[PDB]
Formats: structure tokens, sequence, C-alpha cells
């Protein structure tokens, strides 16, 4: 009862959260 | 130096080469997250010198079920009822994907639990995380953007 | 039975707080949009001010079971649904910081210290403490603003 | 004085473009922040486990496509020691002398 | 017209290019490649120019400077997860 | 964009590849 | 009536008192304060959100 629904906004497309280093063999 | 820190990517396509299908999969994983640091590997190299309740949920289903008896054979603090392991390393899985922990266990005859650390495995990649360190992240980034907020109303 | 209680025990305390940042913030969002106008600058500090309000209590909120979350640590293991559509589950259970950690170094270098070690450093600590000794003196001031 | 003062407090101002592009900073430069307590919103169906849990996973349109309870938890109160204990911990203590330093030089 | 140019001819060309500070800017605010170590790697291996006989086919000198401040900082250049090499986010 | 990208060889400087590198230089002291 | 308009002025004063201290007294809190003693009762612990003390103080105060 804090407001009625929740406010979807869910993001893959936002800056980026991971790196990439261990790509080589 | 610059470091990867709190768990970022694979190792992929050169033991996809020898080949990721479960069981294998573990091993694969050892090469890949450069977190393979005492015991299972330990096993694997003197070899290769030459239930619980988590468990009991867990059930095994092949090869790796006699790795499991290998591992507590290796690692087993001893109590009446009960057995405690050092620094093994194992998984939980699906289908495509999977999750695995490198955990300690303490027994008993109506509780058991496994302090470890657990890793979940998805197409050459592991994840390792922590909540309240999870929260302190987008947390820390909504502030400093709201900030940008604050600091915008620099209007009249 | 099967399965197990994995964690979360205040974790109903932090999605509270977290709601609440997130629910004063998200209204503010809304009409940040109708830039058509602005609502009446008491307007805005009344939503704005107890939004910033609501990320205390959801900033401290953090730190109460602060040992308790960090120990916790869970990374997710769920129906192989949150395989499929993959990043989700990346972007779900990621922690980071953003271009953030960024004005964190430019902070972090703006004091005077790194790499000099322990000895020296517990001596800029007493000496901050002196500094909040000599802040005291505001004590002693206030008396007399009387 | 006070009509001067309320006038600084009426947000009022004839700007082109310098008015303009700068509403559009807070528009954008606010909205992150909303969008990232979102990420916070969705720890919330993080929870599952209870049906007040669900309550609160309902909070994405994608929860609402996404049925499970997803995640799970161990102990590792010895990793709070180590970000208590650790000299790492000590040293970013000195984060919190640097970051405020800078917020009083602001 | 001349046949295509030869890999000591591609990397001779290369190399001097880096002489132009623009150009190694719009380098450095790539994304794409910093995620990977394969450019980093491959300016590291670039320093067989600055030694003879290389280094005596080099016209533009500025190129080999900016070519060893540009390894160097490398080396303790942090890389972002996008590929945004970290020290620079603040600068255009 | 008028400026050209880095030089195709680029792919081929993989970490693995690196590793194998001393190795290869031997074997090969025996366009 | 001037009595309830000056209440509201006296009020300013007393709220104007109170945080050129706190911005004093935070300072002190933000610019970290960990304590050897265990009966001293402020904190910062956590990274962002002990920083974050510092940003809000900011606005705040």
């Amino acid at each position: 009862p804090s407001y009625s629904p929740t406010s979807p906004s869910y993001s893959p497309t936002s800056p980026s959260y991971s790196p990439t280093s261990p790509s080589y063999s | 130096m610059n470091v990867t820190p709190l768990d970022e990517l694979q190792w992929k396509s050169p033991e996809w080469i020898q080949v990721f299908g479960l069981r294998t999969e573990n091993v694969l994983d050892y090469f890949a997250e450069s977190p393979f640091f005492d015991k299972t590997s330990n096993n694997q190299v003197i070899k290769m010198q030459r239930d619980p309740a988590r468990r009991q949920i867990l059930f095994k289903y092949p090869m790796y079920m006699q790795l499991e008896e290998e591992l507590m054979k290796l690692d087993g603090t001893e109590y009446v009822l009960s057995s405690v392991r050092e620094p093994d390393f194992w998984v939980i899985r699906k289908q495509r994907r999977t999750n695995n922990s490198g955990v300690g266990s303490a027994k008993g005859p109506e509780i058991i639990p496994l302090q470890d650390y657990y890793i979940i495995g998805a197409n050459i990649y592991q994840s390792p995380t922590i909540f309240k360190i999870v929260q302190s992240r987008l947390m820390s980034t909504s502030y400093h953007l709201n900030s940008t907020l604050e600091s915008l109303y620099d209007l009249i | 039975f099967d399965f197990n209680g994995v964690p979360g025990q205040a974790l109903d305390a932090v999605r509270m707080r977290l709601a609440q940042l997130t629910h004063s913030l998200r209204r503010i969002r809304d009409e940040m949009s109708k830039a058509e106008l602005p609502q009446w600058y008491t307007l805005q500090s009344q939503l704005n001010v107890t939004l910033s309000q609501l990320v205390s209590v959801t900033s401290t909120l953090q730190h109460f079971q602060e040992t308790l979350d960090s120990t916790v640590v869970y990374p997710l293991p769920k129906f192989p649904t949150t395989s499929h559509e993959s990043l989700v589950t990346t972007l779900l259970r990621k922690k980071n910081i953003p271009e953030v950690d960024e004005w964190m170094k430019y902070v972090r270098e703006t004091s005077g210290v790194t790499t000099a070690l322990l000895k020296d450093e517990e001596i800029e600590k007493l000496l901050q403490q002196d500094r909040e000794i000599t802040n005291w003196a505001r004590t002693t001031f206030r008396n007399e603003y009387g | 004085n006070e009509n001067g003062e309320t006038d600084d407090n009426i947000e009022t101002v004839m700007t082109q473009e310098q008015f303009v592009k700068r509403r559009r900073d807070m528009l954008e430069h606010i909205n992150l922040a909303m969008n990232e307590s979102s990420l916070a919103l969705e720890f919330v169906s993080l929870l599952l486990s209870s049906v007040k849990e669900s309550t609160g996973m309902s909070s994405m349109s994608p929860f609402l496509r996404k049925v499970v309870k997803p995640s799970s938890l161990n102990s590792d109160k010895i990793p709070y020691v180590a970000p208590t204990k650790k000299e790492y911990i000590e040293l970013d203590i000195l984060n919190k002398g640097w970051k405020l330093q800078s917020l009083n030089e602001s | 017209q001349n046949p295509l140019p030869t890999r000591f001819e591609v990397e001779l060309e290369f190399i001097q290019s880096l002489a132009n500070i623009q150009y190694v800017t719009y380098l450095l605010t790539q994304q794409q490649i910093w995620k990977s170590p394969n450019f980093k790697n491959y300016l590291k291996y670039l320093e067989y120019w600055c030694n003879p006989p290389y280094s005596q086919c080099i016209v533009y000198p500025n190129c080999l400077f900016i070519l060893k401040l540009l390894n160097g900082f490398m080396e303790s250049a942090i890389v972002n997860e996008d590929g945004l090499l970290e020290g620079l986010d603040e600068l255009p | 964009s008028l400026y050209p990208p880095p030089p195709p060889y680029v792919k081929f400087f993989t970490q693995s590849n690196l590793e194998k590198l001393p190795k290869y230089k031997e074997k090969k002291a025996a366009e | 009536m001037s009595n309830q308009a000056l209440y509201e002025k006296l009020e300013q004063t007393r709220t104007i008192l109170s945080v050129k201290l706190a911005e004093l007294i935070n300072m002190t809190t933000i610019a970290d304060r960990n304590d050897d003693d265990e009966g001293s009762f402020a904190q910062e612990n956590s990274e962002l959100a002990v920083a974050t003390t510092s940003v809000m103080m900011v606005n705040n105060q």
C-alpha cells in the first residue's frame, strides 16, 4: 500500500557493469 | 595493471574444443575462473602426480557423484554423527547452465550447512556476488546521479 | 524441505526503504518530464528534500544489517527461464560503480595520502581526531552564543 | 529585500538555449537516479520466498513475466570480518576523509 | 597505381599515424578496442620500430615518443567494463 | 570516419597466442 | 497576530542556529571518525552510503 503498482524501468542497454580480460586462452 | 576482481568474464572456446557438457564442465571452469586454489585441484594433481542436508536436497547423477565420494574422503573433520570439509569445490545444474560452490559443511541429525563460495556458470562465464555489496552498487549510482540532478537545480 | 532457507532476514527492510527512495525519485521523475512547468520551488523542495531524506533512511537501513548482508552474498540459481533472455540476469544480479567510481578517485586523490603505509597512516588518524577535538571548541563557542 | 529574495525563489528566467539546455540536464541527470532506484525495486523481487515478497516482485512488469523465486545465499560472517578487519577497510575509511574533504571544498 | 601494401608497409604507415595527437585521441576514446587486450598488445609489439634498423625508416619521430607514452600509460590504465578507458572519463 | 581502423593483424594478438610465442620462436630457429 | 508572525521568525532563527553546528559536527563524522572506543555512537561503515552522508550533508546542512 506504499503507492499502488510498482514502477517498471528494467534495463540491459544501461552504461555497463561487466569488464573483460580473461578472453585469452 | 588493471584487475577484473569481483567476477567478470569466462574462459571460452579453449575448452569449447576440449568440450563442455556437464561433469567435464566443472574441470573447464577450473582453468577458466582462475579459482581452483587448493582442495579440488589438489585432489586432481595427487592422482595427476604419478548424504549431507544440502547434498540430500541436491542428489548427484553420474560420474561427478563418484568424485563426490572422493572429495568427502579428501576433506572430512569427523564427529560422532557428523563430517566437515575444508576446501571442496562443487555444483548444482540444469539443461543449458548450472551453479557451483566451494564450501565447508557442518553436520547434525536435524540440520546441516555448508559455508563456501557459490558460483553460477552459464555459457563459459562465472558469477560470484554479494548482497550489501550488491546494494552499494546502483544505490551509490542512484545518489551520484541524484546529485547531478541537485547540481542542475542551479536554476534561478 | 527440498531447496533451502537461504537468506534475506532484513531483506524486507532493505526493500521497504529501497522502495521509498524509488517512490520519491519516480514521482519527481514523472514531474521532471512536464518541464512545461516546474512544480513550485516549495513543492520541489518538499519532494526533493524528503526524497533525499528517503535515501538517508535507505542509506542507513543498508548498514544496520551491514554485517549480515555482505556476508550473505547470494548469487542466483533459478528456473532456466532466467537463462533465456540472458542479460536481465547479468544486469539484475550485478554490483558495480558507474562512471561514478571516477570522481571517487578524483576525491581519493584529492586527499593528502596514498602509498606510504600504516605507521604514517595511523598518525594521520590521530591528527584527524585532533581536528574533531578542535571541533569540540565549537561546543565552547556555542555556550557563548548562549 | 523580501520581494527580491522571493524573486530569486520564483525559478524565473528568460533564457533561450541557456535556460532550455539546463532543464534538459535536470531531466536526464535526475532520470538516471530515478531509473537506478528501480534496480533498488528489483532487489525487491529478489526476495521471493513469501507472498508479501511476490507483492514487492510484481514491481517489475518483467517480474510479471519471469515467474521464479530465484537466488540463494550462504555464510561468510568471516567475509564480514574481512570487510571490517582488512587493512583495506582501514584504508577505505580514508576514502571517507577524502570525499568529505572535497565536499568541504565545495 | 601500386599493389596493396605489405605488412611492413602497413605497420610503418600505421605507427607513423600515431604522431597525430587527434587521431591517437580518437582511438583512446574508442569503446570496442579496449574491451580485449588485442590492440593494447599490438601497440607494445609495435615498439619494434624504436630500434635499428627499423627506427631508421621513421620519418615522423614523434610517433615513437607517443607510442612509448601510450604504452606505459596502458599498463597502469584501468579499463572500464564497456571499454571506456577509466583515467580519461572526465575529458571529451 | 576518414580515420582508419587499426590494421587487420590486431586480431591475432590474443593472450593465448602471446603465450605460445616463446616456444614458436624457438622452433622457428630450427613474405 | 504580530505575535504569530514573529513566532515564525523565532523558529527560523532557531533553525539557522542549529545547522552550522551540524555542518561543523557532521564535518567530523563526514571526515570519518572510526573509534577505538566502543562507546562512541556515530557510524560511517558502508562505501557509498558513508560518503553519501557527505553528499547529503552538503545539500541538507
